RNA sequence: UAAGGUGAUAUGAACCGUUAUAACCGGCGAUUUCCGAAUGGGGAAACCCAGUGUGUUUCGACACACUAUCAUUAACUGAAUCCAUAGGUUAAUGAGGCGAACCGGGGGAACUGAAACAUCUAAGUACCCCGAGGAAAAGAAAUCAACCGAGAUUCCCCCAGU
RNA sequence: GGGUGACAGCCCCGUACACAAAAAUGCACAUGCUGUGAGCUCGAUGAGUAGGGCGGGACACGUGGUAUCCUGUCUGAAUAU
RNA sequence: UUGUAUAAUGGGUCAGCGACUUAUAUUCUGUAGCAAGGUUAACCGAAUAGGGGAGCCGAAGGGAAACCGAGUCUUAACUGGGCGUUAAGUUGCAGGGUAUAGACCCGAAACCCGGUGAUCUAGCCAUGGGCAGGUUGAAGGUUGGGUAACACUAACUGGAGGACCGAACCGACUAAUGUUGAAAAAUUAGCGGAUGACUUGUGGCUGGGGGUGAAAGGCCAAUCAAACCGGGAGAUAGCUGGU
RNA sequence: GGCGAGGCCGAAAGGCGUAGUCGAUGGGAAACAGGUUAAUAUUCCUGUACUUGGUGUUACUGCGAAGGGGGGACGGAGAAG
RNA sequence: CUUGACACUGAACAUAUGUUCUAACGUUGACCCGUAAUCCGGGUUGCGGACAGUGUCUGGUGGGUAGUUUGACUGGGGCGG
């Protein structure tokens, strides 16, 4: 899944980027706690 | 000697009468069938 | 219905 | 019920075919799971029974637009 | 519309009416006890027991009206929790139950036939359930055709027992 | 067609035919109000979808060399070039 | 039925009812029309008229088929051989047979589907009642003897027990009667339990491949190796009876 | 033990169940003797009583629950007064 | 009833395995609220934790249950042939 990061975890990538995470990562962790937003557009 | 029927018109009333007949949905489908016969007496009540 | 010693097993069942 | 509230899914019926293809009635279970999901909107977790291919129209579309879809077909949640 | 009439077994008594309020027939209204979806609570149907608000009393009491549940909408109120939500109260609108068959859908047999029986048939039949209507359903080509063309859906006769 | 003391065109009720509505209501018109929008130009063309793997079901078609439709599970495009 | 006076079946008799039918399709016969042709179906028509020739059957066959065609196939090819040319069809009406439907009529035991049943009986749950009368005498206790203290023992007391005898009540071991009974399970004379694993009244619960069962396939409304009621259903019947 | 708002569950029908609400076979106030009718009586009559609740005067006064406590409230057998 | 694969299902570290974590998920642990309530729902916390459980597919087992089969001749049938 592809996401776009607002924060820095330092796991995998910087502020404001673009990466492919697992779905349940996405889904379960960064959205409900910010940090990540899907690439919508 | 003691015969199958032994009367009691609490236990009658609450076993074929009306409102059981109203309080099960199948009971409801026996009164449906009795009224569609045209049957004088639908439940044991009268 | 039927007689009892029709439905009797000793009488029925006399030439086996 | 066994109903998925995103998309619907029912149970639905078949046969179990063997070797001698003897059939015998059986029925298909959506994969039915009530999950959290977290909306933004409300600042809330609301529990769904969802499937597992209504979580991925979730994931997909996002669950503002189904829980509009939801409240419009009228089911609570 | 009328010289007769007060339904029948069913006579009789007391009467009404004869030129138009007798009776009879039709349209519209009125009353419509109690049970029954039954709906104020309950119930062993045709019964028991109330709450609230008006009004009347001879101070003993009495009459009427409202009070079910669910869905939608709106108002007021409102937790753990600070806003909010969940919840509660009220008001308005709608539903419920009954009915022969036809119709759409969700489930769905077996005896039987195969000269036994298991794939197969019977048969998506019987039956159960849900929903709707005066009909329902389907319907305006991501359809067929064959190098020529047809032009939504439905129903009958052929194609073809091929 | 029925009745009348036995079988009635001319005894009675009727039938062909010609009429009749104070009141309510059905239908087809015509006409007001309310709600609704037509015409022309440009643009857009229904995504967890089509399709695929596994299990079933529907097509006269019993998985067969099996097209096509539906979907319980797992995936998954192109998008008027 | 090889064979019935048969002592093999059926029938007490009378009267009324009772069993080869109907629809569609196909072949054969008779008869009627037209004839290398015959005939329409649905539908239109107010129209048993008329229209409608969509189709179907026939006038051409051979071969698996392409294909050829009074021929064709086989084969590399037939002196050959197989099938054909060498005989008029079609549409009504009536009939025989067949096919699909219940298919000449009546008759199963059984299978499945949806319901009604625990007022009888099986078990459980709640809450009330019953058990005349008479015996036996456990533990424990008190006093006394006894012991270092127990232990042990005598008398008095006590009132145990799925204890004993025996009515109510519950049951059902034996015999006779009855067996179209007084009774679809009893009567009479004896018999067992009778303070308990007892018995009973009112009410509730468990449902049919299920219940309940101190277990007999027992009981579930005079029915149980799978209740009753309606339905699939006119199941099926190479069997019997009747026609 | 039944039904059961919300609720949890289940292809549909429906299954269970909280708040509640029903359900005696149980708990809850009070009447006895005499007489009478062809047929009723603890119901009628005679005599003498008892219970609960509402109203109104009098006197004193802290009353109030959906909450806390007590009570209702419980076995078998036996023995004697 | 059991085995594996995929899904719900995630993150670091060390050599598919092992260790560690919380955020999915479970809680028939404690407390608060709806609430007059041992159901249910929401909130905080604690304990587990990508395990368990469930869905589709799949191998094993499976008289727990169901549908049925179990030939004929025959000096009667079975046994023998
Ligand atoms: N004959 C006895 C017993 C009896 C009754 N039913 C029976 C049935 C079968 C045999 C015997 C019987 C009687 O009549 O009471
Ligand atoms: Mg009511
Ligand atoms: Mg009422
Ligand atoms: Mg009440
Ligand atoms: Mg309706
Ligand atoms: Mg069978
Ligand atoms: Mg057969
Ligand atoms: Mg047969
Ligand atoms: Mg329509
Ligand atoms: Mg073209
Ligand atoms: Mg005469
Ligand atoms: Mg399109
Ligand atoms: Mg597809
Ligand atoms: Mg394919
Ligand atoms: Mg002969
Ligand atoms: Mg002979
Ligand atoms: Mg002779
Ligand atoms: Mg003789
Ligand atoms: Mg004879
Ligand atoms: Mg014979
Ligand atoms: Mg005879
Ligand atoms: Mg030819
Ligand atoms: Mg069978
Ligand atoms: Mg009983
Ligand atoms: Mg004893
Ligand atoms: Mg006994
Ligand atoms: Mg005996
Ligand atoms: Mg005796
Ligand atoms: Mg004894
Ligand atoms: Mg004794
Ligand atoms: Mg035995
Ligand atoms: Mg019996
Ligand atoms: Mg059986
Ligand atoms: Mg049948
Ligand atoms: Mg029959
Ligand atoms: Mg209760
Ligand atoms: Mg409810
Ligand atoms: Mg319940
Ligand atoms: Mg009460
Ligand atoms: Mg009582
Ligand atoms: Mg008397
Ligand atoms: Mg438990
Ligand atoms: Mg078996
Ligand atoms: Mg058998
Ligand atoms: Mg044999
Ligand atoms: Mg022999």
């Amino acid at each position: 899944m592809q996401v776009i990061l607002l924060d820095k975890v330092a796991n995998l990538g910087s502020l404001g980027d673009q990466v492919n995470v697992k779905a349940g990562y996405a889904r379960n962790f960064l959205v409900p706690q910010g940090k990540a937003v899907p690439a919508t557009k | 000697m003691k015969r199958t029927f032994q009367p009691s018109v609490l236990k009658r009333n609450r076993s074929h009468g009306f409102r059981a007949r109203m309080a099960t949905k199948n009971g409801r489908q026996v009164l449906a069938r009795r009224r569609a016969k045209g049957r004088a007496r639908l439940t044991v009540s009268k | 219905t039927s007689k009892w010693f029709n439905i009797d097993n000793k009488i029925v069942d006399h030439r086996p | 019920s066994r109903v998925c509230q995103v998309t619907g899914k029912r149970p639905v019926t078949g046969n179990n075919r063997s070797h001698a293809l003897n059939a015998t009635k059986r029925r298909f279970l959506p994969n039915l799971h009530s999950h959290r999901f977290w909306v933004e909107s409300e600042k809330r977790f609301v529990t769904l029974r969802v499937s597992a291919k209504g979580m991925r129209v979730i994931d997909k579309k996002g669950i503002d637009t189904v829980l509009a879809e939801l409240r419009a077909r009228g089911e609570k949640y």
